[PDB]
Parts: structure tokens; sequence; C-alpha cells
DNA sequence: CTCGCAGACAGCGATGCGGAAGAGA
DNA sequence: TCTCTTCCGCATCGCTGTCTGCGAG
């Protein structure tokens, strides 16, 4: 039902 | 057995305390050269109180369990170092769990609270929780901000590392995280993941029902300080540059490959960059031609 | 040739940054002896902790103190 | 004043700990700072009382901070506090007690209030008390003395030195107290508004009028809501309670056009009665009950048109019960405070959301409109779902090496051109553009630079808004994005910032801005802050995004703006890199159109 | 001597006003 | 030949950042 985008949903940094 | 646990908290707290830059704090220069030669502080002039390393202030950030068994595992391989057999003291620890080395033995314990005797060092000892191996107070806000109910000086020294001071209250002291304080942190030999790890630990329990507990921005923004600083990649190397043989450049490449000396490469350009150990190896084989 | 120095590996942006203080001399001299890579550079050993704390102040400037 | 050794501000010698500490939420430091637990539960009392006598610091979700300033405290007794009533609830929240600093300080000022009025009638200015001592020792000041115009005891002023006088006032402890008595004014004629049935206001919108009428009389001061809570509701419940003739000032004619749509939504007023005054029309200002205009036309310098005289003339020589000055925060400015003393106003209401300024004349609010009647909590909106719940996420674009080569070397202020016109920060937002207009998505495109505007809206073929655009142009575009299924996506420039009345707009990206404006950054997110349809509190319904350059100046700006954001208890998310970007055709994927477009912003200087 | 104010200048962009020019009658 | 609408300069002003004198230990 229209989920959040990864970007959003989960942290995309590195550590 | 009450009073085992808070005397075992207390003395492990005032060798904390002298480990940090803290004038009240439990003097003894065995414990002082002890600490110097288990790795994580050194004094250099021993009329001048020693400094903290940088795995000193790593040391600091870990849970007591943990942050107990490191020292404990230092002392035992100083043991033998010092002139004490390991497996004598090694027997004691599993008796615990479960001479005049021993003497000296239970004596370091006892300054470390493990252990306490009670009757003025009597026969008979009781060891504490510790030997036979908490509710969070630290509110981390979205702004940085920090909240620790705190009356220990230690706890306050802790968080004092990575964090400005801002407020003091008896139960609560209020600080802020930010980069130029996590910077420090980092530079003076902290890593991130013990910040947030020492962060998380000592979490409130107000922040323990929203999950997760410390917002992913103020983990993920210490994260990105750390990674600041480590933008350049450093590494010594010597570098190889007019490959005239271009055919012998790939036979160079895989003796370099086969040693384990090659750091980077670029077939492109006909270039390679070998650290300076095996540099002598490499200018070796190239004279033999 | 054979050159002994430090290999510098960063961000082709940060990579740019070294490139202009080489041109510059803003350190005084040329630090870059050759350019290995749009992402790695080599430069001499003698000023990477100069080299260090300009990076340092590159970043200081890009950010805001609270 | 005690300093630590961790340069902390050591206050025990100041105050001592109370025992049942624990059921009590509230730190006062003798800094006059504020720490509320937001989690306890007495919680709800302790942020009526502190947002009254305090005016909030920064208020995360846990452990609230306010500050004790003259200002506030004046704002406490203007409600209804007393010095008395505010230091013992105070006593009684704090946990470690009131330090004697602080107890004297709140006295201080709480016996000023009152002591001098400014009543406005038949066109004249009169500064009135009760007390004739305080009045003796008004006239003993020079200044006051110098605006004069050239038992109960009044003497006249004249008009253009009422700024001087409430200014001077201040400065003398005995601030003017600007309430309208509108339930006993026969001399200026009841207009018809009405507010209709089909209106119920929100509890925050009725405790803001509360805190404006809470006696008979209407406060004059300032009410903070956060964007999309219903401030217009709020200043057309006004209107309707003063009943009186008043007088909107929105920010643009786009923000007319939407004041004149909430009056007809929310009151009975038929539209012969509304009328405004814009330089695109007028509805016959000259007869009209509700007259709505704008700063600049009001506030206007030079020697105007003979159509804007006529009307001027009618608005200077008119008394109004009722002045909403629609986002306040730019009153402070040089020539907009000046439609202050132009106007002759009973009451003054400030509507605003974002109540800061880069400099410090945010603090005249105090004497030239009033002090803040009330100041809603952003996230207690958010959570109770009255306004949308937005994701701010900052999305860090990495700086293109050959536009790079040229930032680090010229510093000409070449730089903001150089690095707003990143071909990654365009990649950037055109994924996200791409991305979310497949979600059935409304975006918003924020660009203060007006050639990334235009770059940004030709290469992505969208609607773009900004200075040259005509009224009717923009208000097309306007309804178009609110309606027209088609367009989805719209650019707007720094004339959108504020007033934009757009409901539905789910998305918000910002690819450039003007400094570390906090008042820009807070103002573009409230566009996509409005309540949704179908909106579910806790389910992120609205999205920001704020595109900056990675080792770009921008990075410095990017966390200036977020201040005020943060301190509202908004986290804003770090996106180093999107997902999908490279599987996606965005534009610029050649180094030939890259080095394009660094020589067209060169040539652009 | 060093260090911090601090209002003015500059950049941008936006607005109201006037004037000239094109479309309509 | 007149009148209404479009579009382009003048002038001013808001907002913010950055600076060269001024002031303080
Ligand atoms: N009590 C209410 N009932 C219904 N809709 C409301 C209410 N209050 C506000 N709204 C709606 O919410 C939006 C508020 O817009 P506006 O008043 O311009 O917000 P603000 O001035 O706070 O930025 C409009 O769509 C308005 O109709
Ligand atoms: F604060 Be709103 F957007 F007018
Ligand atoms: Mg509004």
């Amino acid at each position: 039902a229209k989920e959040r985008p990864i970007w959003l949903r989960e942290s995309t940094v590195q550590g | 057995v009450p009073s085992l646990d808070k005397y075992a908290e207390e003395r492990w707290e005032v060798v904390l305390h002298f480990m940090v830059g803290s004038p009240s704090a439990a003097v003894s220069q065995d414990l002082a050269q002890l600490l110097s030669q288990a790795g994580l502080m050194k004094s250099t002039e021993p009329g001048e109180p020693p400094c903290i390393t940088s795995a000193g202030f790593q040391f600091l950030l870990l849970d007591t369990p943990a942050q107990l068994w490191y020292f404990m595992l230092q002392y035992l391989q100083t043991a033998q170092s010092r002139g004490m057999d390991l497996v004598e003291i090694l027997s004691f620890l599993f008796q615990l769990s479960f001479s005049d080395s021993l003497l000296n033995f239970l004596q370091h314990l006892r300054e470390f609270g493990l252990v306490f005797q009670r009757k003025r060092k009597s026969r008979r000892y009781y060891p504490t929780r510790l030997a036979i191996n908490q509710p969070g107070f630290i509110v981390v806000e979205t702004n940085y901000r920090l909240y620790a109910y705190t009356e220990s000086e230690l706890q306050i020294a802790l968080i004092a590392l990575f964090s400005e001071m801002l407020y003091r209250f008896p139960n609560m002291v209020v600080a802020q995280v930010t980069r130029e304080s996590v910077q420090q942190a980092i530079a003076s030999g902290i890593t991130a993941q013990q910040i947030i790890h020492f962060l998380r630990t000592r979490a409130h329990p107000v922040m323990l029902k929203q999950t997760p507990v410390l917002p992913p921005t103020i983990t993920d923004q210490i994260r990105l300080w750390e990674l600041e600083r480590d933008r350049l990649r450093f590494t010594e190397g010597v570098l190889y540059n007019q490959f005239l043989s271009q055919v012998d450049f790939e036979l160079l490449l895989a003796h370099a490959r086969e040693l384990g000396v090659l750091v980077f490469e670029n077939s492109a350009k006909r270039l390679m960059v070998v650290t300076p150990a095996g540099h002598s190896d490499v200018k070796r084989f190239w004279k033999r031609q | 040739n054979v050159l002994k120095g430090v290999l510098i590996e960063c961000d082709p942006a940060m990579k740019q940054f070294l490139l202009y203080l080489d041109e510059s001399n803003a350190l005084g001299k040329k630090f870059i002896i050759q350019d290995i890579d749009d992402t790695h550079v080599f430069v001499i050993a003698e000023l990477v902790n100069v080299l260090q704390e300009r990076v340092g102040e590159l970043m200081d400037q890009n950010a805001f103190s609270l | 004043t005690k300093v630590d050794e961790y340069g902390a501000k050591d206050y025990r010698l100041q105050m001592p700990l109370k025992d049942d500490h624990t059921s009590r939420p509230l730190w006062v430091a003798p800094d006059g700072h504020i720490f509320l637990e937001a989690f306890s539960p007495v919680y709800k009392y302790a942020q009526d009382f502190l947002v009254a006598i305090a005016e909030p610091v920064c208020r995360p979700t846990h452990v609230h901070e306010y500050k004790l300033t003259a200002y506030s405290l004046y704002a406490a007794v203007s409600v209804g506090l007393q010095t008395s009533d505010i230091t013992e609830y105070l006593r009684k929240l704090s946990k470690t007690g009131v330090p004697d600093g602080i107890m004297q300080f709140i006295k201080l000022c709480t016996v000023s209030y009152g002591k001098v009025k400014l009543v406005l009638k038949h066109n004249r200015y009169f500064v009135e008390s009760c007390h004739p001592d305080v009045i003796q020792h008004l006239l003993q000041d020079p200044v006051i003395r110098e605006c004069r115009l050239r038992q109960t005891v009044s003497f006249e002023v004249k008009q253009e030195m009422i700024e001087e006088l409430q200014k001077r006032c201040i400065h003398l402890e005995y601030p003017l107290l600007a309430e309208y008595d509108f339930r006993n004014d026969s001399v200026n004629p009841d207009i018809n508004i009405d507010l209709k049935p089909t209106a119920v206001l929100r509890p925050y919108q009725e405790k803001s009028l509360r805190k404006m009428f809470g006696n008979g009389r209407a406060r004059s001061g300032v009410i903070v809501l956060p964007c999309g809570a219903g401030k217009s509701l709020v200043g057309v419940t006004a209107a309707c309670t003063v009943r009186k003739r008043c007088l909107v000032l929105g920010n643009s004619a786009v923000s007319v056009e939407q004041w004149k749509a909430q009056f007809k939504m929310w009151s009975t007023i038929d539209d012969s009665q509304i009328c405004r005054f814009t330089s695109d029309a007028k509805d016959k200002p000259i007869g009209c009950s509700v007259a709505i205009s704008t700063y600049s036309m009001l506030g206007h310098t030079t020697k105007r048109s003979w159509e804007a005289e006529r009307v001027m003339e009618w608005l200077k020589t008119q008394e109004w019960g009722l002045m909403i000055l629609d986002e306040v925060h730019t009153i402070p400015a040089k020539m907009f405070r000046r439609v202050l003393t132009i106007v002759q106003a009973h009451c003054k209401l400030g509507l605003t959301a974002t109540l800061v300024r880069e400099d410090d004349k945010i603090v005249d609010l105090n004497f030239l409109i009033g002090p803040k009647l009330y100041e809603a909590n952003w996230m207690e909106l958010q959570n109770n779902g009255y306004i949308a719940k937005v994701q701010c996420a900052e999305v860090w674009c990495p700086m293109s090496p050959e536009f790079y080569r040229e930032y680090v070397a010229i510093k000409t202020k070449k730089r903001i051109l150089l690095y707003t016109m990143n071909p990654n920060k365009f990649r950037a937002c055109q994924f996200l553009i791409k991305f979310h207009e497949r979600r059935n998505d409304k975006i918003i495109v924020f660009a203060d630079n007006v050639f990334a505007l235009k770059e940004y809206a030709i290469r992505l073929n969208k609607p773009y808004i900004y200075g040259p655009t005509s009224q009717g142009e923009r208000m097309q575009i306007l309804q178009n994005f609110k309606h027209n299924p088609k367009i989805n996506t719209i650019f707007i420039s720094k004339v959108g910032d504020t007033s934009f009345d757009l409901p539905e707009a789910n998305v918000l990206i910002q690819i450039s801005s003007h400094g570390g404006s906090r008042r820009q950054e807070a103002q573009r997110l409230g566009r996509v802050l409005r309540a949704k349809k179908g909106m579910v509190a806790e389910e992120y319904n609205a999205f920001f995004y704020s595109l900056v350059s990675q080792d770009t100046q921008e990075m410095a700006y990017s966390t200036k703006r977020q201040r005020f954001l943060v301190d509202q208890g908004y986290s804003f998310k770090v996106i180093t890199k999107l997902a999908g970007m490279e599987e996606e055709d965005l534009a610029f994927s050649t180094k030939e159109e890259q080095q394009q477009l660094l020589q067209k912003v060169l040539a652009a200087t």
C-alpha cells in the first residue's frame, strides 16, 4: 500500500 | 552480600576515576604502573600523573563486564612477564567463578573491588558479584542533546568525552553531541560504534519503548562525523611508472600479486604501487631481469 | 622510474581539491608527483601531515558549529 | 555563573534538590532556562503553563527546554496570570526550587502590565492610565515628551511616532496595553461577519482565540501555529468575534486570494463585502467591510498610482477594529513596519508559524503588535493528525569533479550558481520526481535561484512560478496543480515559500536556498504540512527533501537552516545515496552534458 | 598587541509603477 | 483613428551574507 522508499525506510550510512 | 556489590562498584569506579583526569581518585603506585603496562595508560614521567592513551579512552567506554574482562586478560598476560605463573592465578579465578603469588594476586583483586575479606585481610575472603566473571540514565534527543540522570562524576566524565556539557543538576546533566566534541573524541581514539553502544546501553527507560531506542539521525550523524575524519585513506607505498616493457609489466604485476606486496594498480596507465616493505624484493626482481 | 611517497584514496570531488592545491602551490610546493586515478593520487610523504589539516580546514568550512 | 571543568554551568550552590522530585517534572536554572520532561504524568499542565511564561527554545519528543525572558513573562501577565500565580505554580512544578534570581526576575517583569494603556478613539491616539504617577514618569523621559502631539489621565500622541512611543515605553518598564474593547465600542458600526455553523474549530485554534479573547476585550498579539495548522480560520474567527471592520494583510497576491477564499468558506460574509487591494485588481476597496491586501501594496514608499492612491486615502482615513497581519515575521522590516502606523487599527492580530529571523528585530513584534498570545506544539498537532507527518530528509549529492574543480578555486560569489546547478543534484532531483510521481504524489520543488529554477523546470518540462510570472498565470498553475491529475509537480521560487495552501502536496524537494534561513526552511516545509484527506497520524503522509551538495558551503547552510525544524522535534535523515538511480534514465549521464552545463553556468556569472 | 562588535555594502530576487507596443473595435 | 491588454525598464525594498572600520582586555 505505497510503502516508503528504501532510502527513507532504512539508513544509507556505510557505518 | 548487598554491601559487596556496592563495594565492588565503588572500588571499580575509583579505578575508572583515576583513569580519567579526576583529581579525586585512589592513589596506588602498583595500580598506576599496572594500568600503564596494561596497554591502556602511559606515564613517561613517574613524578607527574600518567595520561590516558588512545586505547585508554576506548577501554573507558566499554561496559563493566567487558571492561573488567579486558583488564583481567591483560593482567594474566603480564603475570607471566612479571614472574607470576599464569596457572596458579588462573586456577584461583576458576575457583572464584565456581603462597606469596596468591597473596599478591589476592591483594590486587581486592584493589579492583572483586574481593573483600572484611576482617583486616583474613584468610577467608568473600568474592563480589564481579568476581564470578543496570538501568539506563541517558535521554537522547533528536537535536543532539543528551540529558543524563547522573549523580556520579565518572559517568559525567565518560559522557563529557564525546559531548559538550552545558548544564549540571544533581539528577540530570545537559550535554550536546556536537561535531567538534565527537570529532575530538574520535581523534583521541574513540570510535563511533563505541559512542552509540555507550549511549545505547545507558539508555533511559523512556527511550527503550521506542524502536530504535536511539533516534537513527543521532546514531547516523555520529557515524558520519567519524567517517568525515577518514575521508582520505593515506597509505605509504612506492610507485612505478614509465613501464616501457608493457608485456613485462603484467609479468611484474603477477609477481607482485603472488608476493602479496601489491596495494593498488592501474592497468590502463600501466602503473602500480607496492608497500616499502616489499619494495626491495621487487627492486631485486627487476635488477635480476 | 621509481618514486617513494604516500598513496591517497578519496572521492573524485576530494581529488579535485587536492589537485587544485597542487596547482595553486598553496602548500609552498607541488606535493603531487604523479596522478594515478580519478580516485587515487600519489603525493610526497613529507607534506602529508600538513596536507591532512588542509583537508580538515576545508571540512570545517563546509560544516556548522553548534 | 560557576563553570565546571567541562565548560558546564554548575548550578548546585544555586538551588537545592526537592524530596519528591520524581513527580515534579521541571528544572528551573538561575539562567532562566527551564527543562521539562515530556514523559511526566503532569506534562500537559506544565506545558500549558510554560509556553505562557516562557517561549520554547527546543521541544524534542522527550525533554523540552524553555527560556524565561522579560517579553515572555509580559505575555504571561497579559493572558491573565499574576506574579504570585506564576511563581507559585513554577515552584510547585520545579523539582529543585526557584533560585532567588529567577524569583525576583519574575516579579520585576510582572509589576509593569496594565499601568499604561494606548487607546485609539476618533482617529486620535491617547496614552491613558489610571495612575498619574506613571504618566508623569513617562513625561520626564525626553523622547516620550518629544512624540507628544504638538482619576484617569490621558495625553494625546501623534500617529507617526507610535512605534517610537511603544518602543520607549518598553524600555521604561511601562509597556502600553493595546487591548480593544470591541464589545463596548458603538462608534464603529458592527460588520455582518458571522462564523457559519459548518466551521468547527480545532482544540488549538480554540485555545489560541481564548488567549486572545480571554476577557471581554480583544488582546492584540501574535498567535503562532505550525504551517498548515489553520491560522486562517483563527484570523477569520477573530474577525467573526470582533464583528468590526477587519483589515487582512497577506504576503502576496496569492495569499490575499486564499484569505478571501477562507473568509467565504468559514464565514457568512457576502462576496460583495469582501474586497482585495492588490495591483492585479481591486474589488472597490472604498466600499468594503473586510479588506484584504499585502504589505507591499500598503507599504509602498514611492508615489502610488492614482487608482492605488485613492484606496490608500480611504485606508488611511479609516478605523479598523481588527488588523490581521499574516506572516508577522516580515513586519520588523524597515518599510513593512511602517504599515502599522499608516493604518489606524484597534486590535492588531499577528499570525505566523516561524517567529524567527536572521537578525535581532524579531523581538520588535512585542511593541509593534503585542505579546505572543499562543504558540502551539508542532509535534502535538503532528501526532493528533491536525498536520501531516513529514519525514525530513537531507539528500547528499556528491559534487561533480569538473564543477568542483571550478568551485574550489572560484570565490567571487559565483559559488552559489555553481553548486546549485550541480549535475548530481539535478539527477537526484530528477530521480526523486520520477519516483514520487509514480506514487501518485504531488511534488513541490523549491529553488531560490531563478536560474536553477528555470534550468530544472524546462529540462524536466514542469510548470514553474517565480517573480515575473503574473498573478493570473501563477494562480492558474496552482489550480492545475491542485486539481489537474496531469500536473503532479510544480517548481516554485522565493515567492511561494509562504502562504501557499496546497493540501494535497505530499512531497517537497528543495534544490536551492537563501543562506542559512531557518524561517525559509521551516516555511518551505509548511507547504506539504497540511492535513491530508485520507491521512493517518503515524504513517509519514508527507516527505521533505533538502538536496545539498557535499563538500560545499551549502552543507554549512543546510545545518544552519535546519535549526528551527529540529527545535520543533523534526529529525533530518541524511541520504548519502539513492537506490535505483543507476537503473534510471536521468539526464547529465554523460561528461559531454555536464561539460555543457558548466560552461553555461560559468557564462551566467 | 589581539580579539570581538557592528552597522554598511553587496548580492540576489521580488514588487509596484510607468511607459511603449500589439490586438481589438 | 481610440481603448484595452502584454511586455519591458526604473526604482525601491526584503533577506541574508560578508566585510572594513570601531571598540574593548
Ligand atoms: N477547523 C478546521 N476545519 C476544517 N478545515 C480546516 C480547519 N482549520 C483549518 N482547515 C484547513 O486547513 C488548511 C489551513 O490553511 P491555512 O489557514 O492557510 O494554514 P496556515 O495559515 O496555518 O498555514 C485549509 O485547507 C483549511 O481549510
Ligand atoms: F503558515 Be501558513 F503556511 F500560512
Ligand atoms: Mg496562512
